[PDB]
DNA sequence: CGCAAGGACCGCATACTACAA
């Protein structure tokens, strides 16, 4: 099924630190990686949490504008459900089931898993641009040609959906190769001096084809509105590097943020028995991105408000746009704000 | 799990070898034990190459030339000296040959020093380098911690 | 030739203020950044204060432009002080004022292209006392009261560590083990030592009441107040700054002998203040330290030559 | 999520300040926390919790906690909350197990009930806002950069969406600076008298003309923080800003702090003690500071009636912090790292 | 094939400290001067400015500021320990802002082989400070050195 | 007329699969 499709653009306000599995080897919280690559990764299963858990939330104070309508929980389910509403109700105000629309979009709760199954997918969130400190300049962006393949990779896989063939053949128009250690550089980062564009601790030669980042850009403003998130978009344009797929490979593992926290005693003005521990952080101003599909609802006896695939995208369209989230661990401490842009 | 069982095995026998030297005298063991644990702290913060030139640097003698080998531990004076220079050489032992030819981990850096095989070589060569570091000091420092002194 | 080694319109710019053209107001930013190099004849462009005293007119004429660019910032000095003292007074602190008995300098070996600097306020360039000086002499100044009155008894206690620091001494030393005597500095040393890790074994001493000023301090008392490697302090420590009423009128810097260096005149007010972070009391006790310690001893280096003494 | 009201914090320094980072074996030997990929300095809001919670708890413990204008007895009141279990609750707070009632209502609960449930502030980063520059003519302007201007108008939004006020948004929209990179829109005071220059530092630059933005920031500060610029007249700090790139800036952040060379020196001797000898680096004083917390509402089960809705929260934490003096960072008692606290909203 | 500045400053810092020991064995007061102004140089750097420091160890060296040439100071000729010391340091640190590692070498100097004091004198601010950025680094890692083996 | 951090503490405690088929 997945007969439409919604791309989501995240970006990072504040360092985000989704927390991996055991905590093992010298790091002690690392974040979530896949062992195939290297790369950083947000997998699906928190977004779907977190977006369940704002919907619901969001549903409960009836601010959802269900085609600028305002559906109200209880009337909907007296209306849908009819003669036994009341008695999910109950079990609405005990938090053991969830409200109409939420059960409908993203599934039941535990205790009810056993009616249909939930009417959207939520992939793993993938890097797009990584920012990385610069001599020149400052705060490059970075990405690599292996992250544009995967981004043609998925818009190919848009295309099953929606047959958006002009999409494939914009994507299918960028196409470079730098091959160890030239990049392709905006030109606020090029170095005063010839070329040599200085990153982190490396020194690589500009290449003369930045028609393919512009290139670049304009998909920016086809996917991500027109603002590159609340910037402008040309701004952006300037600071934007490719480089070799090592190299981006060596900057997504050695310049996450790394912190070390402790634990003071009450009254002994020191660290106490283990107090003492060390923390990964991606860095702020990250640009990950994925992708969200959306079937049939499965849902027995659906609301008319809701019946069909365009009403739901329409749904989280509206609902997510420009909005913010909290994402991961460490919330209380202001880590996981990102924009979400729909 | 071969690389772990050697790792492990390696980790013990220099632990031990440790204990021999000054078993009765607390004040090696203790500044051992120290050594160890605070060691993966500095590679995180300054890399590999920084890390050995300051176990380099707190090694109290002309130290002409640069040798993995030689540098005997117990010739150091000071008990933190002699502490620095076993720390030392186990690093550049493992990087440089692991346990052996026949061993499971041959070491990376084909027998070479440490320190100048990272002077002349590539980055991806410096990555490992200091992955396997790091991993082989986190076995040491439980092992160093449980049993010495 | 007083060439300057920066890019050349900032290099023109700090040749027009530094013939007395303009009114650049941040002393610091003028004698850190736009150091007017001096190539006098017959030498190559030194950098010494004293090539600097030749490019003005004369000693007086550089003391006057110094005060004058130190007494431009009033306004924003008045406003800091105030700051200061809302602060001190918030956090109920003791706070007192004495004098300079003699010329001050405080910092003089921070290295700089001069071959002397003091420790000039980065904002203002009013001269100030940093509280770790404070700190130090406070407990320098303890050490060498206990170890005056009960050198004995602490000598004989910690046995073992007066044999450490013999034979520690006599390795730096170069000499015998046994030719280290047993002086009133052997006995700083071992005091230090105690105050030092070896800090668990203090408690067999702690029954001497040292007789500072006119209070009887237990050495419990020392070690509550200034803080352990185990325990932090309860007494904090601010800085001092100059009060800018003095400064005024009363100029604040002056010069001190062909090596010259800057100095704070004699008879300058200085604030001081003292904190009790916790419930301990011992903010009383750690005043009446700190009042001696300036009075006896003083801070500052060069502090063998009168310098930095401390009247009432 | 959770969150309905927010408060800006802001924060200036009277005395320099150090936010440990490690030790390195850089020409530093004791560092100060920064972004990585900026470069720009910046306190976590980890150690800004820690502070705000120490503090509370030394507060209540003391008694002198006055919530709704009535102090908030550690013992009498969590007497009624937990009931039966009062008596295990008290003893263990005496023992310094878990922390006080209120403490562990707000900050959520202590290191041995961890997993007893969540807190209900989320007190964020303290990302740079004025940094102290010394200046030729004039002194001690407070510079800025447009990339802060930005992230400001983040948080503005961000403030906006949890109190569904666009107002925030309308004020800050119309910020939009493109200043080149030799060039400053400086106020008057700092401006040398001459052609129309500025010399910060080692940098002599034109300056640009414009108007209708530096005003527009002092707008701002005057919205939150009272008005009065940490006690200073608001006319002084507009009369003195000073805006510049981002080059530059970072340029500034990275050789205008403070650099000390403390030791220790031996008695024995009466020198300095073998390898005593280390440099501290510290921000400037009269460093404007900013981060924002957030409020959401209490989970701890049986809350006191006081404490229910955000909206106490709030008022409770604005009464108790505002205009007060906390400490931040090491070198507590060596005199290093006090600041002067407003808040807002 | 690609090193990061981080090998050549080492490989760098490795062979001018090297190059001391082998020729002025016997000079062990030339050696210590020599790593006492590594020491202190950094401090200075940070105080004043790159070419203040540039300017100070030309000035102990009894040479004018104006015109430089790294190029033509030969060490040997200076007769004094500190005059001798001065003359190495500040020939190593003009050398790496000047050439780098090497032409060859990933990294090949900043001034594009320009007299780094004349670069300093006629460039903008953000050249001086990554320049000054570079000196640090490279100071950093050759006191490591020099404390490390002299 | 030179001196050149050094040790403490180095993840704890809790959660540790449920219901259908």
């Amino acid at each position: 099924m997945f007969e439409k499709a919604v791309v989501f653009g995240l970006y990072s306000i504040t360092p985000v630190h989704a927390g991996s599995g055991a905590e093992l080897s010298v790091i002690d919280l690392p974040i979530q990686r896949e062992r195939h690559t290297g790369f950083p990764v947000i997998w699906g299963q928190s977004l779907k949490g977190v977006l369940r858990s704002r919907f619901r939330q969001l549903e409960l104070d009836e601010k959802i504008e269900v085609e600028s309508q305002k559906w109200k929980w209880k009337e909907k389910t007296k209306e849908v459900l009819k003669e036994k509403a009341d008695e999910f109700i109950k079990k609405v105000e005990e938090r053991k089931r969830d409200p109409l629309l939420t059960e409908i979009v993203f599934g039941p709760a535990t205790d009810g898993a056993s009616e249909h199954a939930g009417a959207v997918s939520v992939g793993d969130a993938k890097i797009l641009l990584f920012p990385v400190r610069s001599a020149k300049g400052v705060f490059a962006f970075v990405t690599s040609p292996i992250v544009i393949q995967r981004l043609k990779e998925d818009f190919e896989l848009v295309s099953e959906i929606e047959n958006d063939i002009e999409l494939k053949q914009i994507l299918s128009r960028f196409k470079v190769e730098l091959s160890n250690n030239e990049t392709i550089a905006g030109n606020a980062l090029i170095l005063n001096g010839e070329n040599k564009v200085i990153l982190e601790d490396i020194v690589l030669k500009v290449k003369s084809d930045s028609n393919v980042i512009e290139n670049l850009v304009e998909v920016l403003k086809t996917l991500f509105g027109d603002n590159f998130f609340g910037k402008p978009i040309e701004s952006i344009k300037e600071r934007i590097a490719i480089v070799s797929d090592d190299v981006f490979k060596s900057f997504t593992r050695f310049s996450t943020e790394i912190v070390a926290r402790v634990r003071i005693d009450a009254e002994k003005g020191t660290v106490a028995r283990g107090g003492l521990w060390y923390e990964e952080f991606l860095p702020s101003d990250t640009l990950m991105y994925s992708l969200i599909a959306v079937g049939s609802p499965k849902k027995e006896n659906l609301p008319k408000e809701v019946d069909n695939t365009q009403k739901i995208v329409n749904v989280l369209k509206v609902t997510f746009n420009n909005a913010f989230l909290q994402i991961g661990g460490d919330e209380t401490v202001g880590k996981g704000f990102v924009k979400v842009r729909a | 799990r071969e690389i772990e069982q050697e790792r492990a095995s390696f980790a013990f026998k220099v632990v031990s070898d440790i204990k021999d030297k000054y078993s009765q005298n607390k004040k090696v063991q203790g500044k051992y034990s120290s050594y160890a644990e605070k060691a993966p702290t500095i590679i995180l913060n300054n890399g590999l190459g920084a890390t050995l030139a300051f176990f380099l640097s707190k090694l109290e003698k002309p130290i002409d030339d640069v040798d993995y080998k030689s540098i005997n531990p117990e010739s150091f004076g000071n008990a933190e000296n002699i502490a620095y220079a076993f720390l030392y050489k186990h690093l550049s032992t493992w990087l440089a040959e692991g346990n052996g030819k026949d061993s499971a981990f041959s070491g990376l850096t084909n027998g070479e020093d440490p320190l100048k095989y990272i002077m002349e070589k590539t980055a991806i060569d410096v990555a490992i380098s200091t992955e396997e570091a790091l991993s082989i000091l986190n076995w040491i420092k439980k092992f160093a911690k449980a049993m010495l002194e | 030739v007083v060439k300057y080694p920066v890019n050349s319109e900032l290099a023109n710019y700090a040749e027009k203020f530094w013939k007395k053209e303009l009114a650049i107001y941040n002393l610091s930013l003028i004698l850190n950044k736009m150091t007017p190099f001096v190539k006098r004849r017959s030498e190559s462009y030194k950098s010494s204060l004293s090539a600097v005293k030749e490019i003005f007119k004369n000693v007086d004429d550089f003391q006057n432009f110094l005060n004058s660019v130190l007494r431009r910032s009033l306004d924003e000095y008045r406003v800091f002080f105030e700051n200061y003292e809302r602060l001190f007074n918030s956090f109920s602190s003791k706070i007192f004022s004495m004098r300079t008995k003699s010329r001050l300098v405080v910092g003089l070996g921070d290295e700089s292209v001069y071959e002397t600097s003091i420790r000039l306020h980065r904002n203002y360039g009013v001269p100030y006392i940093p509280g770790s000086a404070l700190k130090g002499v406070a407990k320098h100044y303890a050490f060498s009261i206990l170890a005056r009155e009960n050198g004995d008894e602490i000598l004989r206690i910690y046995e073992s560590v007066k044999e450490d620091l013999k034979a520690r001494i006599a390795k730096r030393d170069k000499i015998k083990k046994n030719d280290v005597p047993e002086d009133y500095y052997l006995t700083a040393a071992v005091i230090q030592e105690l105050f030092e890790k070896k800090f668990d074994e203090l408690g067999a001493i702690r029954n001497t009441r040292v007789e500072i000023g006119d209070t009887v301090i237990s050495v419990g008392d020392i070690v509550k107040i200034f803080g352990t490697q185990k325990e932090e302090g309860s007494v904090i420590f601010f800085d001092a700054f100059p009060t800018p009423e003095q400064l005024k009128d009363k100029p604040n810097l002056e010069l001190d002998i062909p090596i010259f260096f800057l100095t704070v005149p004699a008879g300058v007010e200085f604030t001081f203040a003292v904190a009790s972070r916790d419930l301990d009391d011992l903010a009383e006790k750690a005043e009446k330290l700190l009042k001696e310690a300036l009075k006896k001893f003083g801070v500052g280096a060069k502090t063998s030559l009168g310098y930095g003494r401390f009247d009432a």
